[PDB]
């Protein structure tokens, strides 16, 4: 009902779109589409 | 009254909170100052200019006469890293007192000691307050005065010999130089303060300000303000943070323009060419290259009838043509033995340009303050290769943002500080709303 | 009754058709001054050689103008930042040549532009308001600031500045768009969301108002006839338009705080154009858009194009053309 | 009470999501043009039609991605699944540009639905059709940019691609192709859309600055109640502050929110006219007197001259690699430049 | 008493899944090397 | 399309001999050439002196012939106007004027090698591109 | 103001919810990365490799030129890569 805190599902969501983003600028200087 | 997305205007009135806040943001401040520094030094390599390596605050002490030599080489990397570890070791006791004094210490000062609590309202402690720091602000200026003339000196783009570390033994007193300073125009070839081209004018207009500063402090420590300085200010909290931030709205603006506009203070060895520099070492690399190859560059009419290498500026200064006409007013060490008394000389020209000054001229021409978001170097259309954004772009652009919005914070809270003074702040009184008392207009 | 005393109490009076204050005190006299220039020089002023080339264009009615093409054209590129007014000059034919009314127009529009700022907040303290209208209108004024100062200072010339003008202004864009790649700016790009967006949520708002009119005229009349100014009940049923809307989307994704709502319309528009004009203020020192030119290579090192890349190859196009006289060496650095 | 009533009761239930007759339109369209747009710009490329990398998997980032329109060689060819160009062959047909009339076709049909759920939620709700009405403004930007434009045109290929820099393209397109700036209609739809955003925040900010005190705290959005008669703000107030501001005001709350509504509606529907033109290649081009002159005097210079210098500097730049299909060859001698550029 | 699936529960996962699955897509795409 | 050994095989002297670069020389090569070379010599051309490019035939025709692993190693080491009749050394980075190019402190041989590799590589990839300018962008 | 659907709050704080998500997510992105390190989102989709945009020298778009042998036409084009 209430188990889990709001406020960790919002800290770990949030970290987890960090994650996903920051791979995703870290992909603009590797690999494709980095120039190189 | 306040929502938690302005909780920290619940602070207004809890002296020992605010104290708290205050010196927790001072470590952050610190903080970032030491942790930097040592990143862009564990990211520093000699061999390449500063400004092909994104360095900001390097920079900021190699100008200060630490750890370069001739020609701004880094000969001593040590002075860096100290500077970052003791901003480093000292936000630790800033975030240590902050934290303190913002959850365990006293919520409010003004029980505890009649000498570090204060009320807003109460002017003569507020006045003692600001006198106290601009006696702080003083000493911190002649700091700089005391490294100028007895520890070690300052960098010298100016000096003989590509540039060096010199101690200053005559600043500039004399008060028609360093006040004619403030009344300059800022218009193009004047530039106000942003002009200042010299240490010994930088070094004695610090020995004023820093006297001026403690002669204020104690002024401001033994009176109150006069009554028509009471009538004229609201006396408040938020009026006190909005006139600050108008006043640091200000020095963003002049911080965009020293940057972007002066190698002197901000010396083109370590922050890379300026805009104007840049422009004008381009027609100096081509007047270079052509005339080597036989061209009379004096002579030489281009496509519109003025001069294609040279041509006079409004006033009949020979300078260099092209676009950058417009640059004239720029001054470089690199460039300064060409100009006579009428310009650059044709003589000087012809005969006198050293390989140094063609290599500084490449160097600068190919390293213009023009890039992208994304650091590549160039104008708009060129193709990826070069990773490049000078730190005089990086500086100019972030201090205006911040000069702007802070002139924004400024008319937020000055016109809150009016309203809440005046008690309308909250909105309208239903059964005294102002117009409904006035007359109509027709 | 001192004489000062009576002055101060009219600059300031609430009873003035149009209030003056003492923002107002500068703000008339520079505008009357900057109107009236403008005028005369749009209509008659001789052709100016905004470049410094000798090459002077052609920006007034009787010069061979219309509407759409006329402008006051920018100071030359001879003069850079120079302060130009009428008494540097010779004579008022070399002031005219050289561009002399732009800079007379802008300086004395800006000042009596940020005294209007100052007069919203002015007038809003003598009528006991709320004081913020003021910084509604800072994000037009610092979008007037970036084109007409900020974007000279930083490239070294007014002549780089906006033309006073509607074709000028378009050949504004396009130069801008070539040497900074202005479209590829975020800045930008949250500006276009911001007018885009401010578009869109006055055509929202004005509909669902206007869709919970209650009803209280005839179908003979305007329903506008239905609200009197100054009626103390409100026109319109916000729980309607709330039960319209929540159901149009999903409930909570519709206000029924009025005031949350005004702020949003407020703060949305207004908050997209500060950063559109701190664009164009931060590309004045040349921090511009994002560049993906050939950002993709196959296998083999062959440049595969993308949609970036066709995009430069028009910035190219403009780049080689503008201003077609004005360069002698290979780099357009400013 | 036979079977369509009975699903039209389930069709109209208050849920989290009203559903509606609309609904079987809507939703089908909208989530096809949607997941078609993230499908292509995903995975699709459009090297066979423009030559073009335009996928994150081929590298590109959401800047660059596009789902590109097909090549000019299919005309206005509908380009169906099943249809003659692509037999049924799901890969062929992304590879023809098949993504691009699936997401335009099924994004118009949807925005219908979207219109006919306007008008089905007011019926029942029982408000007025004003925000359906409005609506019909970003539906004629859509089928006069998307649909009659390249229409007129010699294919779908010059219609606008779905992604961020092919629009940017497509801007640059039509200022040196049709002088679009130039062109009244724009203009038009220019004042419409800046007066709008001038509107909504004139109007949002005046309302928050001349608030009734209805409560104590200094948080004032606590102090409003959505079933409260009285006005939140002050129109007398608003009224007199813009009069002597400004030298008028509104006095008409109806007026003014009408007026809101009327600004941009106006506006975009105008800018759809000009691009209607377009499609012809009817457009505000040249001034005919500016030319005549120009002709015979080669020192009369307007910022009409210096701009079109820069539109022909687009078309030759631009065109070898935005038009492939034409194998233009421009030789570097021919290309239009100024001195030393 | 709350049901467990929905027209909700639909348009919910409708859009959830396939977005799940395509950042992971995405997220293998930035170790492709040319 | 791939970096083939045949792309990756490049004249060695003007006598004809001929090496087959890696790809990791290539990478290296590239690599070098964009902190050393590229602000003035980005994608083939010289952005200081247009006139003369890295163009393979541009580079055939100098005195010493460039267009060989040889040539483009000793104009590293001691760079020569276009004819071979002055040493520019004090005015284009070189190994004989690393005091005052520093960046050229510390190249090896094998890093010079690279950089000649990449600049005879890349013109047979990109073509009119390489040394043709923004026509080619 | 509730249409009887069991509020979102409750359901991402329940242990249940938790319980199954935390397999359908990371299963769902690990499916979706499998499509595309396998290769498979290529040969579905139609999208060159980075080796098989050019042949090896070939420096010419191969651009569809023909409405109805356009299928043909990316298939001969596929066929001189191999
Ligand atoms: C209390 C209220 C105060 C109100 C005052 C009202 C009058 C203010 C006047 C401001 C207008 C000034 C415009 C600046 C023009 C310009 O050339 O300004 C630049 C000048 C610097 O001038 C340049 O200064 C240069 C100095 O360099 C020289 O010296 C150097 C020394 O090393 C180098 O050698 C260099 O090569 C050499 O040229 C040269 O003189 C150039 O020719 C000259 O252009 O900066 C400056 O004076 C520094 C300050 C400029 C700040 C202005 C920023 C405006 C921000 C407005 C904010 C927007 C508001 C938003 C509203 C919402
Ligand atoms: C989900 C949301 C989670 C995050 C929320 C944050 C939202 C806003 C921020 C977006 C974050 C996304 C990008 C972060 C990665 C990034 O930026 O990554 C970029 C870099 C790290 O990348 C490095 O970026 C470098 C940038 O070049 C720099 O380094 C080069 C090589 O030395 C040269 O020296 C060049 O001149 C110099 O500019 C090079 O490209 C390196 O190769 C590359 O590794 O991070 C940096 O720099 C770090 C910079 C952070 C400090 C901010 C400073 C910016 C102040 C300037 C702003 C002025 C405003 C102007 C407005 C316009
Ligand atoms: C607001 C309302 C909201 C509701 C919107 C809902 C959206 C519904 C979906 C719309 C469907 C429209 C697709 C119509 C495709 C079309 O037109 O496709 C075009 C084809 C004509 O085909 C084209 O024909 C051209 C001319 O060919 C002719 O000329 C050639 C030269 O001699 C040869 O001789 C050739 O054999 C001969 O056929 C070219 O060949 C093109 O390549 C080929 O595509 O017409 C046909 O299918 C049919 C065209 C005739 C019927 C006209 C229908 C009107 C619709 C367009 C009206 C706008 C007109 C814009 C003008 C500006
Ligand atoms: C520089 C940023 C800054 C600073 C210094 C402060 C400081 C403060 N805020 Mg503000 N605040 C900020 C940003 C900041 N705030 C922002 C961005 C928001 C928006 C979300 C708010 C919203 C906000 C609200 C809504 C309120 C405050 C309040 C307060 C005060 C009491 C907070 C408290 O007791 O928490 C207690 C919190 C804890 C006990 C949790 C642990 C916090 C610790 C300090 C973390 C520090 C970790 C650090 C690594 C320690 C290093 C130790 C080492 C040096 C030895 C305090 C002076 C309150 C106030 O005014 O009270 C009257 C209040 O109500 N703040
Ligand atoms: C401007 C910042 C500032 C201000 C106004 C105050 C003010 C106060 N503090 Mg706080 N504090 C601060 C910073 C500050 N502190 C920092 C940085 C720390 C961490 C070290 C603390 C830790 C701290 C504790 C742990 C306690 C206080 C207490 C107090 C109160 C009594 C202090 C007293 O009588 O000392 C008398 C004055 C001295 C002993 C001064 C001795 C000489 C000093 C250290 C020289 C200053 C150095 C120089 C000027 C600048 C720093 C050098 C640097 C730039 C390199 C008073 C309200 C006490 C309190 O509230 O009691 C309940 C208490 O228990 N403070
Ligand atoms: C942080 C610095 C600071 C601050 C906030 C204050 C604040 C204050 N001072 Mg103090 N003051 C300071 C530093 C400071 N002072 C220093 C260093 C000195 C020594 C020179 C003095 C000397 C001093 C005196 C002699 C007096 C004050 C007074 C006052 C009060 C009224 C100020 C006023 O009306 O200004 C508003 C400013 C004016 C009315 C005139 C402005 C004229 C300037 C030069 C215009 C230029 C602005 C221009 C647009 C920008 C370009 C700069 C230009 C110079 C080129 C106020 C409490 C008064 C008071 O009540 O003291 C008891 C007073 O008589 N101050
Ligand atoms: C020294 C500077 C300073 C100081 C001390 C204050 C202090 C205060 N302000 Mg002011 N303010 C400032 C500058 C300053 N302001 C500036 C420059 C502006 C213009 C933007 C404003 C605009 C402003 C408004 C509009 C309001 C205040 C209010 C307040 C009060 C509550 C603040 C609060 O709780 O925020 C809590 C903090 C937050 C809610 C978080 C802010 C988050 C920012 C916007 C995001 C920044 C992210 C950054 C760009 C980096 C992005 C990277 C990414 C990883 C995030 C407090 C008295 C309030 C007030 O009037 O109270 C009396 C209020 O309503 N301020
Ligand atoms: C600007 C400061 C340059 C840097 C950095 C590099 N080069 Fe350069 N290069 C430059 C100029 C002005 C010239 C012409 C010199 C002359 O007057 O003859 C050159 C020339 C070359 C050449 C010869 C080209 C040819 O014969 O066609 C080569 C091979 C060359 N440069 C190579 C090169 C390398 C490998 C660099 C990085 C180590 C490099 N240059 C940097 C200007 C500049
Ligand atoms: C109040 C509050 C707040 C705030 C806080 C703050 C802001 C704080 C600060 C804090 C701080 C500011 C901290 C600091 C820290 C620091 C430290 C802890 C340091 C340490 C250091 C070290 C340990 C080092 C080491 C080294 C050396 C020595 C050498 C080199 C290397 C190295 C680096 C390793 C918040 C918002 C959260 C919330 C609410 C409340
Ligand atoms: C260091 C140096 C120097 C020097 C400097 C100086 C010496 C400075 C000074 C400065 C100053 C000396 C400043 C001043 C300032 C002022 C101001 C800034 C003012 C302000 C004002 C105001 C703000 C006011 C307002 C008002 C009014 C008007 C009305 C009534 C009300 C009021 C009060 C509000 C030099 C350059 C040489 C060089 C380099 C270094
Ligand atoms: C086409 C087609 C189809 C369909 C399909 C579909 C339907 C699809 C879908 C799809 C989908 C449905 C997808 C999705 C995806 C998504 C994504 C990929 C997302 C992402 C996002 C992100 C990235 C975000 C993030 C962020 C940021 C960045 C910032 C802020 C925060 C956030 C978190 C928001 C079919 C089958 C019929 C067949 C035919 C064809
Ligand atoms: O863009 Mn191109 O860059 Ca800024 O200057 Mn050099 O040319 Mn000219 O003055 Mn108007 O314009
Ligand atoms: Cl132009
Ligand atoms: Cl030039
Ligand atoms: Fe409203």
């Amino acid at each position: 009902g209430g188990r889990i805190p709001l406020w960790i599902v919002a800290t770990v969501a949030g970290m987890g779109v960090i994650v996903i983003v920051g791979l995703f600028f870290y992909g603009a200087y590797a690999g494709l589409g980095s120039s190189l | 009254g306040f929502a938690w997305w302005a909780g920290n205007a619940r602070l207004i009135n809890l002296s020992g909170k605010l104290l708290g806040a205050h010196v927790a943001h001072a470590g952050l401040i610190v903080f970032w100052a030491g942790a930097m520094t040592l990143f862009e030094l564990a990211h520093f390599i000699p061999e390449k200019p500063m400004y092909e390596q994104g360095l900001i605050l390097i920079p900021h002490i190699a100008t200060l006469g630490w750890g370069v030599g001739p020609g701004g080489e880094v000969v001593d990397t040590f002075p860096f890293f100290v500077v970052g570890v003791v901003h480093l070791i000292s936000s630790a006791v800033l975030g240590f007192g902050g934290v303190y004094h913002a959850i365990r210490g006293p919520e409010t000062l003004e029980e505890y000691s009649s000498f570090f609590g204060y009320d807003w309202k109460d002017k003569n402690k507020m006045t003692t307050i600001l006198g106290f720091h601009l006696i702080v602000l003083g000493i911190g200026a002649l700091l700089l005065v005391a490294k100028a003339m007895f520890f070690g000196g300052l960098y010298d783009t100016w000096a003989p010999g590509g540039g060096d570390v010199r101690v200053i033994t005559n600043p500039t007193l004399d008060p028609r130089v360093i006040f004619g300073y403030l009344l300059k125009s800022p218009f193009g070839g004047e530039g106000w303060i942003v002009s200042v081209n010299n240490l010994e004018d930088v070094v004695g207009g610090h020995i004023w300000i820093g006297l001026i500063c403690i002669a204020g402090g104690i002024w401001h420590i033994l009176t109150t303000p006069f009554g028509w300085a009471r009538r004229a200010f609201i006396w408040s909290g938020e009026a006190y943070l909005s006139y600050s931030l108008g006043a640091l709205s200000m020095m963003g603006f002049i911080a965009t323009c020293f940057v972007w506009f002066n190698n002197t203070v901000y010396p083109s060895e370590f922050y890379g060419p300026t805009g104007p520099e840049a422009s004008q070492a381009q027609a100096m690399t081509f007047l270079i290259r052509d005339q080597k190859l036989g061209a009379n560059v004096g002579s030489a009419q281009g496509p519109t009838g003025l001069g294609k290498y040279l041509m006079r500026s409004p006033t009949g200064e020979i300078i260099f043509g092209g676009e950058t006409m417009r640059f004239w007013d720029f001054r470089g060490p690199w460039l300064e033995p060409l100009r006579g008394p009428n310009g650059l000389d044709l003589n000087k020209i012809k005969n006198d340009i050293q390989p140094w000054q063609e290599r500084r001229a490449a160097e600068y021409m190919t390293h213009a303050p023009l890039g992208s978001l994304n650091s590549v170097g160039g104008v708009a259309t060129e193709i990826n290769s070069v990773n490049f954004v000078s730190p005089r772009s990086w500086l100019a652009t972030s201090h205006f943002v911040l000069a702007f919005f802070f002139l924004v914070g400024h008319l937020w809270h000055a016109g809150r500080a009016r309203a809440a003074a005046a008690g309308f702040e909250k909105g309208i009184d239903r059964e005294s709303e102002p117009v409904l008392s006035m007359p109509s207009l027709d | 009754a001192n004489l000062w005393e009576r002055f101060c109490n009219w600059v300031t009076s609430t009873d003035n058709r149009l209030y003056v204050g003492w923002f107002g005190v500068i703000m008339i006299p520079t505008l009357l001054a900057a109107t009236i220039c403008f005028v005369i020089a749009f209509i008659a002023a001789p052709p100016v050689d905004i470049d410094g080339i000798r090459e002077p264009v052609s920006g007034s009615l009787l010069y061979g103008n219309n509407i759409i093409t006329g402008a006051v054209v920018p100071s030359s590129n001879a003069i850079g930042l120079h302060f130009y007014p009428i008494w540097e000059a010779a004579s008022l034919d070399e002031w005219l040549y050289n561009g002399g009314p732009y800079q007379l127009i802008i300086f004395h529009f800006l000042l009596g532009a940020s005294c209007y700022m100052g007069r919203q907040w002015e007038l809003s303290y003598r009528l006991g308001m709320r004081p913020w209208i003021c910084v509604a209108y800072s994000a037009p004024l610092a979008s007037a600031f970036a084109v007409f100062l900020i974007y000279p200072i930083g490239q070294g010339s007014f002549s780089d500045g906006m033309p006073l003008g509607i074709s000028g202004t378009f050949n504004f864009m396009i130069v801008f768009q070539a040497e900074h790649n202005i479209l590829m700016h975020p800045f930008h790009q949250l500006g276009v969301a911001g007018v885009f967006g401010g578009a869109l949520f006055c055509a929202m708002h004005g509909s669902l108002v206007t869709s919970s009119l209650i009803r209280e005229t005839t179908e003979t009349e305007s329903a506008n006839y239905g609200y009197k100014f100054g009626q103390e009940e409100e026109t319109y049923n916000i729980v309607a338009a709330h039960g319209y809307f929540g159901r149009l989307i999903f409930q909570y994704a519709s206000f029924n705080n009025s005031r949350s709502l005004h702020f949003f319309l407020a703060a949305w528009p207004v908050v997209g154009v500060w950063f559109t004009a701190l664009g164009i203020s931060t590309m004045a020192f040349n921090l511009n858009g994002f560049n993906f030119n050939h950002s993709v290579i196959d296998a083999k090192g062959n440049v595969i194009n993308t949609w970036a890349d066709i995009i430069n190859r028009a910035n190219l196009g403009m780049e080689v053309m503008h201003e077609r006289n004005a360069h002698n060496f290979p780099l357009d650095l400013a | 009470r036979g079977w369509f009533d009975i699903l039209d009761d389930w069709l109209k239930r208050d849920r989290f999501v009203f559903v509606g007759w609309s609904g079987i339109l809507l939703f089908p369209c909208a989530y096809l043009a949607l997941g078609g747009w993230l499908t292509g710009t995903t995975f699709v490329t459009s090297w066979y039609t423009h030559g073009l990398a335009s996928s994150y998997l081929e590298g590109c980032n959401f800047l660059t991605v596009a789902v590109s329109t097909p090549a000019n060689s299919m005309g206005h060819s509908l380009l169906l699944l099943w249809g003659p160009e692509a037999q049924g062959d799901f890969t062929r047909w992304c590879q023809l540009g098949g993504l691009w009339t699936f997401i335009a076709l099924h994004g118009a049909f949807g925005l219908i639905g979207f219109m006919l759920r306007q008008f089905e939620i007011a019926r029942l709700v029982g408000v007025r059709p004003y925000n359906a009405i409005a609506f019909s403004a970003p539906i004629a930007v859509f089928v006069s940019v998307f649909l009659i434009y390249p229409l007129g045109q010699s294919s779908w290929f010059f219609a606008p691609s779905f992604g961020v820099a092919a629009i940017f393209r497509f801007l640059l397109f039509f200022q040196g192709f049709h002088n679009w700036t130039l062109n009244p209609f724009h203009m038009m739809g220019v004042a419409g859309v800046l007066g709008g955003a001038l509107l909504c925040a004139i109007h949002g900010a005046t309302v928050e600055n001349t608030l009734f005190q209805d409560g104590e705290g200094a948080s004032t959005f606590r102090a409003f109640n959505p079933t409260q008669a009285e006005e939140t703000y002050s129109m007398v107030t608003a009224n007199r502050f813009w009069s002597q501001i400004f030298g008028i005001a509104f006095s008409n709350k109806r007026w003014l929110h009408f007026f809101m509504l009327f600004v941009p509606v106006t506006g975009l529907w105008m800018s759809a006219i000009g691009v209607v033109g377009l499609a012809l290649n009817l457009r505000s081009y040249d001034f005919i007197s500016q030319e005549i002159r120009a002709a015979e005097d080669p020192e009369f210079e307007t910022f009409y001259t210096k701009n079109l210098l820069l539109n022909e500097g687009i078309r030759a730049w631009m065109a070898p690699q935005d038009q492939p299909h034409e194998n233009f060859v421009f030789p570097e001698e021919v290309l239009p430049r100024g001195n030393a550029l | 008493s709350y049901p467990i699936f929905t027209v909700r529960w639909v348009a919910v996962h409708t859009l959830a899944v396939p977005t799940i699955f395509f950042l992971g897509a995405i997220a293998a795409m930035q170790f492709i090397q040319r | 399309a791939e970096l083939t050994p045949e792309v990756l095989t490049v004249p060695l002297n003007s006598e004809g001999k001929t090496i087959t670069l890696t790809e990791k020389q290539y990478l290296e090569g590239k690599r070098l050439f964009q902190y050393a070379c590229a602000s003035c010599h980005v994608g083939g051309i010289t952005k200081t002196n247009p006139s003369l490019d890295l163009r393979t035939e541009t580079l055939a025709l100098a005195t010493p012939p460039r267009d060989n692993i040889e040539g483009l190693v000793d104009y590293m080491k001691n760079p020569t106007t276009y004819d071979g009749e002055q040493e520019i050394a004090e005015v284009h980075p070189s190994l004989r004027s690393a005091d005052i190019f520093p960046k050229m402190r510390n190249l090896t041989e094998k890093d010079l090698v690279a950089i000649a590799g990449h600049i005879l590589v890349e013109p047979k990839i990109l073509g009119d591109k390489w040394g043709g300018g923004k026509v080619y962008y | 103001g509730t249409t009887g659907e069991r509020p979102f709050s409750d359901i991402i704080t329940s242990v249940r919810y938790w319980v199954i998500h935390s397999i359908t997510i990371p299963a769902l992105f690990i499916a979706g990365w499998l499509f595309v390190s396998t290769g498979l989102a290529y040969d579905v989709f139609g999208t060159p490799r980075p080796d098989s945009y050019y042949a090896q020298e070939q420096r010419s778009i191969p651009l569809v030129t023909d409405r109805f042998e356009a299928k043909q036409q990316v298939e001969t084009f596929l066929e001189q890569l191999k």
